[PDB]
């Protein structure tokens, strides 16, 4: 009895070990880049935005 | 003769396309062709030298006529244009020919002034439709439209125009669409009844 | 050796004209003295910095990240004044070299620097926390006129083929070595283990080289050679028959 | 004598650094030294201790004087090193002195105007540039660095400039320059060819 669930536990194990390391490995890396380029796109069409409400204002002085 | 640029051409009546283009690129041809008389696109970052598929595509084809626009590019890439096309030569009626009888070239490289690369770009195209007006087949090849686009870009910003996205004035795509629209086989506006059409081949820096 | 120093006391207006000085002696010394000449421009991220403060004190039109929109057309003027001129016999040859923020290699500075120019060469991090000198990366580096500067005639018939197949074999101990740090030991094969063993020789000797050492070029493609004759001939795609032919057995 | 805030006092010529700055603990001193006159950044944030290394440089060091410079300052660390002075004294002939006869304090509370919050920075170094004209040692602490960002952000509110990058005026990089690089070794200007060097410390916040 004891060698037989000795001898099962082993697959069991692999599979954990492997999907804990492509959860550390893939998933994050990918979705924290992402979170990057998001951020930084969304800070360029902000700026945009501000950049056109600045030239109106110039021109609105005349 | 004199032809204002802008304006296109006319012609008799436009037909539909019946043959391919020559490839000399396994890929792209039997996965994705063009036809003799489509259009086509080659984005990409750099890295990837698309000016190879360019200077491939210009040497080998089955075409009567090349004609490659430069605008904004190296000028290493020139030099090799100019060096080494004279050297390649091909037949079909007996003596060898050197394949520079048969293109015409224009040029503008990066540090050129801003507008010329509008110039360069309208003034092919007008070509192009010049020399398919004797009923031929031509091909025509750009480099970098977007640097086309950043010059009007730039200039419109020096006028106080509105800003339409990124930067860029509103009517860059109405411009592009007109300039991608002049291509096509059509019968040509003669008594000899003369037929000829036009490939186009353009290049996008994102 | 002419220096054109510009310390950071100095006002920043002042930093678009000194590249401009450099230049143009560069080109009287090399196109009316008829002398080879060297160009090295350092930190072209200041000069980045002062053109855009500059643009931005007349509210010019940006483009990403704040930049001037014309900034490659200056970019441009400044690095299209090189190569060689029919007629002459000096040249001008240039290094530009620039800093990278935040090492991403999107940013518009380093992207438009690698569009006007034709390679790069990626001084890399990771190999400076292994204290490795140079710290040389290859996978992204680029010499696009390797082309025609190579072949027999200036160094040796198969240098282009040595540089193939070695560069197609790095990439692929990398690969090797991304696949290997995810699926584990047992799902790896023996192909992977004579990658990583070369990965293990490449870095370990051929890209360290040491401050003051001349390496010579042919010493470079023997090593080459060695390194390339740790697989069997066969899986070597990327290089034609004869070739394995003329040098395999050595 | 009366020196405007916006110029860099004249020095004969600038000595390379070369000599290690002490501090108390073997710790950062054996391991990652300093050098006297350098340039030096050290993360701190609240809780973690950071008027520790400021205490080891004042009281366990070769320097001569303390300039202590912040922004959006407490109370609790004027009265702190108020009485520090009588209690972390140096005995450097064997008799506790006090350490205000070694500092001369300068500090912003947020309140104070963004002007003078601003100016704080250049007082500060304006005053250490004076004292190091008399042949001493000088460690400037330049506390509050991430705050003096926001300063800087704050100034060019009223500006209406362009953000360089998330309000960032476009000369921040020239204020940059023109505050960090002030330091260093150099021979003093004079006859009795004195010597002496400011070092400042940009205590990181992020």
């Amino acid at each position: 009895s004891l060698q037989t669930s000795f001898v099962t536990l082993d697959e069991a194990i692999k599979i954990t070990n492997r999907r804990v390391n492509a959860i550390e490995h893939v998933i994050i890396p990918r979705i924290e880049r992402t979170l990057a380029y998001i951020i930084t796109e969304l800070d360029e069409r902000e700026r945009e935005e501000f950049y056109r409400l600045k030239k109106i204002q110039e021109k609105k002085k005349i | 003769q004199v032809w204002p640029v802008r304006q296109v051409r006319p012609v008799t009546e436009k037909l539909p396309a019946n043959h391919p283009l020559l490839t000399g690129q396994r890929v792209l041809d039997a996965l994705f062709p063009c036809v003799q008389g489509g259009t086509t696109a080659i984005p990409g970052a750099f890295g990837c030298g698309k000016t190879v598929i360019s200077q491939s595509l210009s040497k080998y084809s089955n075409s009567d006529v090349i004609i490659y626009v430069g605008c904004g590019e190296r000028g290493n890439e020139m030099s090799e244009v100019l060096r080494d096309f004279p050297e390649l030569t091909m037949e079909v009626d007996g003596k060898v020919e050197s394949i520079m009888k048969r293109t015409a070239l224009v040029a503008n490289t990066s540090n050129m002034p801003v507008a010329a690369r509008e110039a360069s770009i309208y003034t092919g195209i007008t070509l192009s439709e010049y020399f398919r007006d004797m009923g031929y087949h031509v091909s025509m090849m750009a480099d970098s439209t977007s640097r086309w686009a950043e010059a009007l870009r730039e200039i419109s910003g020096r006028l106080a125009e509105m800003p339409a996205d990124s930067g860029y004035p509103a009517y860059l795509g109405a411009r592009l669409a007109s300039f991608y629209e002049r291509a096509g086989r059509v019968k040509c506006l003669g008594n000899p009844e003369r037929e000829g059409s036009v490939s186009i081949v353009g290049a996008v820096s994102p | 050796v002419c220096l054109f120093l510009n310390l950071a006391n100095d006002p920043t207006i002042e930093r678009i004209i000194t590249p401009r000085l450099a230049l143009t002696t560069a080109e009287f010394l090399a196109y009316q003295c008829e002398k080879h000449v060297l160009v090295i421009l350092t930190d072209m991220s200041s000069y980045a910095e002062a053109l855009r403060e500059v643009s931005a004190a007349r509210e010019e039109v940006p483009g990403r990240r704040g930049f001037p929109g014309y900034m490659y057309t200056d970019l441009a003027t400044i690095y299209e004044r090189a190569g060689r001129v029919e007629g002459r016999n000096g040249s001008i040859t240039q290094i530009p070299i620039l800093t990278m923020p935040n090492d991403d290699i999107t940013h518009p500075i380093p992207d438009l620097t690698g569009y006007i120019t034709e390679g790069q060469i990626y001084v890399d991090r990771q190999l400076h926390n292994r204290q490795i000198y140079p710290p040389i990366n290859v996978l992204p580096s680029l010499s696009r006129l390797m082309k025609s500067a190579i072949g027999e005639g200036m160094t040796r018939k198969d240098h282009a083929d040595v540089s193939n197949q070695l560069y197609a074999c790095y990439a692929i101990g990398k690969d090797v070595q991304a696949m290997k740090a995810v699926v584990g030991e047992e799902a790896l094969t023996s192909d992977d283990l004579l990658y990583l063993e070369f990965l293990q020789k490449f870095e370990k000797n051929f890209i360290t080289q040491g401050p003051y050492e001349n390496r010579t070029v042919y010493e470079t493609l023997d090593i080459g050679w060695q390194l390339l004759r740790i697989f069997p001939k066969e899986m070597l795609k990327r290089i034609p028959q004869s070739t394995l032919s003329e040098f395999y057995p050595r």
